[PDB]
């Protein structure tokens, strides 16, 4: 509902591409992390790999079948474990008569069909497959290695963890969706699509982020008080009409393929595959997302939820702050519209 | 299970 | 024996003490009767006799695999998933049972809670506390003791042993027969009733048929994809294509006997415990022979017939080892024990 | 995975 | 005058003599066959009741009965324990095994000696008591499905059949399996054939010291005749020869080999075991002379479902003079064991 | 228990 | 120790917690010899009278018959007519069946490895009841409370003879086959009247010599069976044990006293004469993994088998989800006693 | 019958 908190695309020069975290700090000057959701065209000339002719061998080892149940635009998602199988045979599926894409003639009429039958006819999601398509040598944007503070982590704990700092494989078909979630620790997060269908995405800006949890709360009360960040387990899905409803802000973009999704700190996200696709995916950082990681709320339910340790972000970056916020008496409020610090060359 | 997908 | 039953309607029995004492010998009885024709049948105990004295020790009970119901359709056709939980006792179960979040809804009449379950089986997915080994009969029972049957089923030493089920509203049981159309027995200890929906024999392949034409997939993938129990169709549906069925509620303290080849499906209305098991008499046989089974994995349950075929059909063997031993069978007829009726 | 249970299919994580 | 030493003698029926069953069973006594209780025939070398024995290895054996005898000094106790049912294969496979093979000998005193021996150890398997024929529906000689007895008025009357009386036995036999010493029921005739395999060896005592037997084995088990008048009747007593001919009983012993007859005449007492796998078929049957031995034959009394048939029949239809003095309780008449049937007047 | 046959008493269990 | 059976002659302040005194006789190292004898105080009487159990019905009786020779035979339990226990009396204490004379132990058992073929005797076995008054609380087989109750706490599953009392009516010659518990389990045993059983223990720590030997000479049955000696029908005399170098230990039980059998202790035994004999099955937690590594009967379907998924998750978490991946690999020394001992020590 | 004091 705000016009400051829109979705922006860009299109930068390769010139401009090479260098990762700079344009990350550039699209952060132009205002982009405000919508929480920005998009990047690469150029022509990019190629992440000179062809998909190799993947149909390949394994999805723990591939999930997506029941949704709910109704009145509010629903919860069961992940169901199946047998794992290649992308043929999960390419069989997803183009089959049963769970192919339906014929529409616009955007929003595949919109309309995808809120109208999401408990119906669930599909099989081929989400958090370890690996990566891009080929070794190139540099220009790859997921496999990004080079940012987040290596930290790895480097200075040498800690490794699926998806955040390491390239996870997505192979999508029709209705497959995300929940409305923030990544883990309230990470940035880079979505490239290799081939296939669209990926469609909603947005919140973070500036609204809490509303949206505590609607969220409202609406799911008895799974709040098990767990606060009940977010977290990425099972809640809710429409574009109960947003407007209760007056949260969003916007939504459609993401083809060869194109790149960046999710900024703190920004509630959701979406739905519009076919047979396949995406990669990892978590990064910027000095800004320090302080996001320190204020994270997490989920206190599960053993293997993802807990990172914020000690040497902090005294390699606020040192000033340290010994402070070890102590615990760090009530620094975050303001969601300030750029990264790293945008000095910028403004 | 908890793996990023969320829940399964 | 096309004379008895000829509506093929689900018929409830009253048998006396004397008459209860033989489990197999009322099993003929109520054949001699036609009331497996219906497939479905209920046997009410005298009111004298008890399984157990008292149900107020039962809490430390535990469930191992509880499963959480979620059921994806629509206009009658829905597909059921068990998702396996983490264990907990029968105390659990009932507070969650009773919580308002889960427990029955308010209704006058049995038509109004039908129309109920299948307007919501889809929402709010239950917990079914679901295949658990055990038994609630006292050790000194022998009367109608689901543990200790002792049929010929027992020729084959999973099938002739208890289980025990603690269901809540709107949990319910898939469309199917029981592994290799055995009989099976139901007994509901104590709590909210259990409605059931029953096809005749006779008619099972219609069912088939139409099962096939909603879900043609299944179909190509698996011969008896019915034989999954994750099949879910409405009586309105059954209705609106001319399958003969019929429904039964079943109480507490109330026996359910189904039939070999006979399909049923129900619901429970709220927290209540069954008791069950599968049992086979020489009738069974047949169907034993004929069966038609899963095909895709591998601990889909099969039990080799050969052994009946030696004990009760000599004269067959080899026809039936040669892949000669074309019988058609008739569901009219009752088990040959019922001759002493007949 | 799953495991073919007496009320059918059974799911397990 | 025929026969007097009651041994028991062999038979070579021309195929001609081999047409009337009855005649030449009449024909045996009018020679004194029947004074040793147990004969031989050996059919015409061109007769054969199947053509083919290979199409029965599918067979079911519905109650194979493991053989556990008890006893020491030539006296024993054979207890049949039922098996589940197998195969003909199966059973043929077992036998034929190291565990239950025939052991090797020399001469049939080595394998009569070492099964007394060794009677009690290694229980073999008997398929015993089979319902069922081998013989092909066209054989209309001998054949023990159709014998055209005077026996077959049971059923005309009462409808009632008896299982390995009235209709035929299948026997599967191997190595060490027995028969026990007694006669058959209602001390009838006996008929065996063995289609294919091992021999059968047989003892044999004279109907005319069949009391003897009775006597000497009440005597060895006194408990068993105060339990029952006919205890011999259970076929679970064994007695070796070498017993026979330490208190004075007569006997005899005969082998019979595949494709071969052994016919038991009334109150007969025999026994006898296999040498290895093999197969025999029997039944009951009866004569003229079988009415007076039916109706003094003393039977099982310590069991309810013992074969008893009614003799009325029999009396009213062939015995018209007897049936007042008889059904009175006052047919005194003794048995004269060396009488031929009736039927041999034809011959005598 | 005992069964009575032409070979005998038969003794099942 | 030297690992031979051993008796005890508790107090009644020690006999009355049944657990405490179990863990208290393998703190004195008991359990070695597979076998213990417990001689209750003489004040502690289990029943007031035993002539009121004269028309108790004895269901299936069984004739055992006996093959065999060279001191290895088989045993076959052949089912006969139902009778009551005064019928079974009349038969034990008859001529044909009543023990013969003898002077000393030796010469009975003598006449009973020499004559085990012939008479076969008919024994009372597997009837289920108890002798026990209704408020007997001390050493009661109808309700040990031991950890073995957890199965039917938590499911309500019973298995008559090892959850429930069997009595046995015992005459002479008489004989129970070399076997272990079901589910290597404890046993309990009391001789309620009559004349004595002689018992035959292996020590737990020689068990495998025994079945090695067993498997030995009777090979067709150990190629059917992993655990032929399971079926209860494999008789071996002493003078065979002492041959192939197994050793044993024995000891003959009178009326009024217990005898205790330990996890993986195999036994066998004999009947001087009539008697009757009450028993069931306990455990302890020393007993877990016994049951976890038992060696069970794979022929046939109706054989005992207890989970012990309760069992390990309840006293074993530590293992449990290793355990049940199939991961745990705990090797068991027999020498060691029960835990619950620990207070002694 | 699969009994405790064996194959009966
Ligand atoms: O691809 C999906 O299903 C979900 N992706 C994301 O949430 C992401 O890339 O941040
Ligand atoms: O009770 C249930 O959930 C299912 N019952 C049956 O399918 C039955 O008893 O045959
Ligand atoms: O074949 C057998 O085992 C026994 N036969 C007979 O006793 C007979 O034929 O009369
Ligand atoms: O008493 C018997 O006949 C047998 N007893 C046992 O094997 C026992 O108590 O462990
Ligand atoms: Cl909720
Ligand atoms: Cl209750
Ligand atoms: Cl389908
Ligand atoms: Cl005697
Ligand atoms: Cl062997
Ligand atoms: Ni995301
Ligand atoms: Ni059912
Ligand atoms: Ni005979
Ligand atoms: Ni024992
Ligand atoms: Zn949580
Ligand atoms: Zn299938
Ligand atoms: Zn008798
Ligand atoms: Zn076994």
């Amino acid at each position: 509902l705000n016009p400051s908190a829109r979705i922006m695309t860009f299109y930068p020069t390769m010139e401009e591409f090479r260098n990762f975290s700079r344009y990350i700090a550039y699209i952060e000057s132009q205002g982009a992390h405000r919508a929480g959701l920005a998009k990047v065209v690469p150029p022509k000339e990019w190629k992440p790999r000179a062809s998909y002719d190799d993947i149909d061998d390949l394994v999805i080892p723990a591939p999930i079948q997506q029941l949704v149940t709910g109704q009145s635009g509010l629903f919860t998602q069961y992940n169901i474990q199946k047998k794992a199988m290649t992308v043929r045979e999960f390419r069989k599926i997803a183009n089959s008569d049963k769970y192919c894409t339906p014929r529409y003639s616009e955007f929003e009429e595949l919109e309309r069909k995808y809120w109208k039958n999401l408990t119906f006819n669930p599909p099989i999601y081929g989400a958090d497959v370890n690996g990566t398509l891009y080929e070794k040598h190139v540099d220009e944007w790859n997921i496999g290695r990004l080079r940012t503070i987040l290596d930290l982590v790895e480097k200075e704990s040498g800690i490794t963890i699926e998806g955040v700092n390491t390239p996870y494989l997505y192979f999508g078909m029709w209705k497959t969706s995300f929940a409305w979630h923030t990544e883990d620790m309230d990470l940035y997060s880079i979505n490239y699509l290799h081939f296939g269908e669209p990926k469609s995405w909603y947005s919140v800006p973070p500036e609204h982020g809490k509303r949206l949890e505590r609607l969220a709360k409202g609406f799911f009360p008895g799974s709040a008080q098990s767990c606060e960040a009940f977010l977290r387990h990425k099972m809640t899905l809710i429409s574009p009409l109960m947003l407007k409803k209760y007056g949260i802000p969003f916007d939504k973009v459609t993401q083809e393929a060869g194109e790149f999704m960046i999710t900024f700190p703190y920004g509630y996200h959701a979406g739905f595959n519009h076919g047979f696709n396949c995406a990669e995916s990892t978590n990064f950082a910027t000095r800004r997302w320090i302080e996001y990681g320190k204020q994270a709320v997490l989920c206190s339910c599960r053993k293997d939820m993802v807990k990172i340790s914020m000690d040497v972000f902090v005294r390699k970056f606020q040192p000033e702050r340290y010994k402070l916020w070890k102590a615990g008496k760090d009530n620094t409020v975050i303001d969601h519209t300030l750029p990264t610090p790293e945008a000095a060359e910028f403004l | 299970y908890n793996t990023k997908s969320g829940w399964r």
